[PDB]
């Protein structure tokens, strides 16, 4: 029942952009202060944190490697987290995954989506 | 180690590395849903 459901991967031209979408199924995001972010695994790498959005607090947080280019947003009516990746480069090819952090007094990313591949190439 | 059980079951299988994350409570996917599923209320260990 409770799961992270995602789609939106594909091929993007460097300098352009691609948007990913991860739906919250079995739970709501805003009303429970649940936080949904994105993680990526570039070829040759392990997991890298990309961004997290907290609609209930009105905040977005980012990893240093994507600051200034990637924007994380959410639609609280559609109960969906989105990652808007602008100014993509070949180095950003990765499988992108959505992941769930609940508010806390520790916490962490326990729920994961399936992942989708974002290929950035000319 | 401080928790006593009547039985501990060591369930064993081989999967693709990107599906390791599906052997877990709270998960869905081709392995989590059709091959080997853990309960959301899983109090055990997933070792890979």
């Amino acid at each position: 029942e409770v799961q992270l459901v995602e789609s939106g991967g594909g091929l993007v031209q460097p300098g352009g952009s691609l948007r990913l979408s991860c739906a919250a199924s079995g739970f709501r995001i805003y009303s429970y202060y649940s936080y949904i972010g994105w993680v990526r695994r570039a070829p040759g790498k392990g997991e890298e944190l990309v961004a997290r959005i907290y609609p209930s607090s009105g905040y977005t947080y980012y990893a240093d490697s994507v600051k200034g280019r990637f924007t994380i947003s959410a639609d609280t009516s559609k109960n969906t987290a989105y990652l808007q990746m602008n100014s993509l480069r070949a180095e950003d090819t990765a499988v992108y995954y959505c992941a769930r952090w609940d508010f806390a007094g520790s916490s962490g990313l326990d729920y994961w989506g399936q992942g989708t591949l974002v290929t950035v190439s000319s | 180690n401080d928790l006593c059980f009547t039985n501990v079951y060591a369930d064993s299988f081989v999967i693709r590395g990107d599906e390791v994350r599906q052997i877990a409570p709270g998960q869905t996917g081709k392995i989590a849903d059709y091959n080997y599923k853990l309960p959301d209320d899983f109090t055990g260990c997933v070792i890979a």
